[PDB]
């Protein structure tokens, strides 16, 4: 379920009451917080730094073409 | 830790959970019940045990408190004999139904700080727990228990009390109906000790089918959905068709003699009477909880005939969780576990300060 | 004071570039085009508005 | 600043695609530049307008140009 | 599908949390990354 995903998560990020403690914080950090263009932002600054490698992402992002999934992965880098 | 446990007890019309903030599940689940003869008094599993010589009393049959002095004694109970804790050293959450009047909150809080003298409370609505335990603060929450269903749709942590619609037709219904009907097949099932096999097959065999029509004409003409059931005295019996003409009823009310309307129709109508610009994300966000929602099948179920109701341009999306059953007292064990939550105990000096009606402006 | 002044230089300098582009032939493509121009080439830049001009047509 | 700045100009001149496309390419003196421009007006002719942009180029330096200036001219 | 998106997320920048979030993002989409440098933080 979504609870035993979050939990899988957090053990995997990291001995039971220290799970625990961390649990906590994630959820303390989800109540807190309560795209091709941004990709292709991220490629030009790679260019201008690496070409070949900006190539090969915009290749990758065709291929895909999850959206969400993308994102996230664009915020955390 | 600075900080004793807090408790979370959810008040359910059949089963009361109980347990500790921070824990994964409650450590208590029992019968909201009490019994007094034909020791005085008796709760929970005990009472169901010798209710051969006892008078059964159902405080929150519906959901909603209607004797006090037994719900006294089923959070006595709690307290003292699940969880061997004495209120007055523990802040407690507890749950209400959706809908509830504002002087039952009143009396609930008056209750907490002056009959368990607790040190801190608070009160939440159940389906806005189970919304929180799907990591979701927008969404339509459809809770069918043991003696009530609600469709509850909530934005932003806030649950519409306008569009909130309930259904007397839950999980007492369906076992009844299946008594009824494995009567009709033959067998005999009409007695108190019989309603609870039943509601053991119920809950072991049953199943929403995608289509009620095929399901049954498959039942008619072969035994490929048969399954085997065995008595405590040795003997296998067989339910057929009815695994899943049981749980129909939750979509079709006319199987038992009620005009209402089925569940993904409530939930429909509940989506229909909030703000246009709120329904997509109702539409995208709703969330089954409950032991009446455990049948296998019903989100699929749910996801047809929601998208048979909705406009064709709509996004439909059905969250089931697996663990669903207990996900009104898990939500409250994350939300009092929160940190931002904690200056949202009523404190027992918030209490001595403004009297009961506080919980209308500290749990809104 | 200081801020109010530079403000008004920037708008002089602005008025004064489109009188140029006028001559030669909208503010705020001119607009944009000079902050990118400040920024970093210009042959480049060039190359890629008479691209996005064919594409519109 | 400079990707969001391409972006507002291309959203300007107009989608995702175009925007691709102007990013590969981004990744891909004076006193001529104003010689060159006097030139093309010559051309064009037409001799006033010329005398008029010798006094507007004194009034910007009044007032990193080359590079505004070459575009302008590549636009003509 | 998942390698591609593993190829991606190397590139932006482990395989088992990638697949954990993906289920959870299939299950917003800002609010978990902020989860993530919180538990990264928490961690060091
Ligand atoms: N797996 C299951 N399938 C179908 N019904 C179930 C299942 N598990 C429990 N139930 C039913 O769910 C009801 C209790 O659910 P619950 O949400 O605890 O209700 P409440 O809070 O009102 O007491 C009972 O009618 C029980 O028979």
């Amino acid at each position: 379920s979504i609870t035993q995903l979050f939990d899988d998560l957090c053990e995997a990020l990291l001995r039971k009451r220290a799970k625990r403690s961390l649990k906590k914080v994630a959820y303390n950090a989800l109540f807190t917080n309560l795209a091709r263009n941004k990709i292709l932002m991220l490629s030009f600054d790679l260019r201008v730094g690496l070409g070949p490698k900006a190539d090969r992402l915009e290749e990758l992002v065709e291929e895909l073409e999850v959206g969400s999934v993308l994102d996230l992965l664009v915020q955390l880098a | 830790d600075e900080e004793v446990a807090a408790l979370v007890v959810d008040n359910g019309s059949g089963m009361c959970k109980a347990g500790f903030a921070g824990d994964d599940a409650p450590r208590a689940v029992f019968p909201s019940i009490v019994g007094r003869p034909r020791k005085d008094s008796y709760v929970g599993d005990e009472a169901q045990s010798k209710r051969g010589i006892l008078t059964l009393k159902y405080p929150i049959e519906h959901g909603i408190v209607t004797n006090w002095d037994d719900m006294e004694k089923i959070w006595h109970h709690t307290f003292y004999n699940e969880l061997r804790v004495a209120p007055e050293e523990h802040p407690v959450l507890l749950t209400e139904a959706p809908l509830n009047p504002k002087a039952n909150r009143e009396k609930m809080t008056q209750i907490m700080f002056e009959t368990f003298n607790t040190p801190a409370m608070y009160v939440a609505i159940q389906a806005v727990l189970s919304l929180y335990a799907s990591g979701r603060t927008t969404g339509i929450v459809l809770d069918s228990g043991d003696g009530v269903s609600h469709t509850v749709p909530i934005y932003e942590g806030y649950a519409l009390p306008h569009a909130i619609l309930r259904l007397d037709l839950a999980g007492r219904d369906l076992t009844d109906y299946l008594m009824k009907i494995l009567t009709e097949r033959g067998y005999s099932f009409t007695t108190t000790e019989e309603r609870e096999i039943v509601r053991d097959i119920k809950e072991k065999l049953c199943y929403v089918a995608l289509d009620f029509e095929q399901e049954m004409a498959t039942a008619a003409s072969s035994s490929s959905l048969e399954k085997s059931y065995e008595l405590k005295d040795g003997q296998v019996i067989t339910i057929g068709n009815e695994r899943f003409r049981c749980p129909e009823a939750l979509f079709q009310p006319s199987f038992l003699g009620m005009e209402a309307c089925g569940i993904h129709e409530t939930t429909y109508n509940s989506i229909m009477k909030c703000d246009v610009d709120i329904r997509k994300d109702l539409y995208a966000n709703t969330v089954l909880s409950g032991g009446t929602t455990m049948y296998p099948g019903i989100a699929d179920r749910m996801q047809k005939e929601i998208t048979a109701l909705a406009p064709s341009t709509m996004k439909i999306k059905i969250i089931a969780p697996p663990e669903r059953k207990y996900s009104v007292w898990i939500g409250g064990s994350i939300l009092a576990s929160l940190s931002t939550f904690q200056q949202m105990w009523i404190s027992k000096q918030e209490y001595d300060e403004s009297g009961p009606s506080i919980v209308h402006r500290k749990c809104f | 004071a200081a801020a109010a002044a530079n403000l008004n230089a920037v708008r002089e300098t602005m008025d004064v570039l489109l009188e140029i582009s006028r001559i030669l032939n909208d503010m705020e493509t001119l607009s944009i085009c000079v902050r990118l121009c400040e920024q970093g080439n210009p042959e480049a830049l060039s190359s890629v508005i008479k691209e996005l001009r064919k594409a519109t047509e | 600043s400079p990707n969001v700045l391409l972006q507002n100009l291309c959203c300007r001149i107009l989608v995702a695609q175009q925007f691709q496309y102007a990013v590969r390419v981004i990744g891909s003196d004076e006193f001529l530049v104003a010689e060159k421009i006097k030139k093309e007006l010559i051309r064009q002719r037409r001799e006033a307008d010329a005398a008029l942009f010798s006094e507007l180029h004194r009034k910007l330096h009044s007032q990193n140009k080359w590079s505004i200036l070459y575009l302008l001219l590549s636009l003509s």
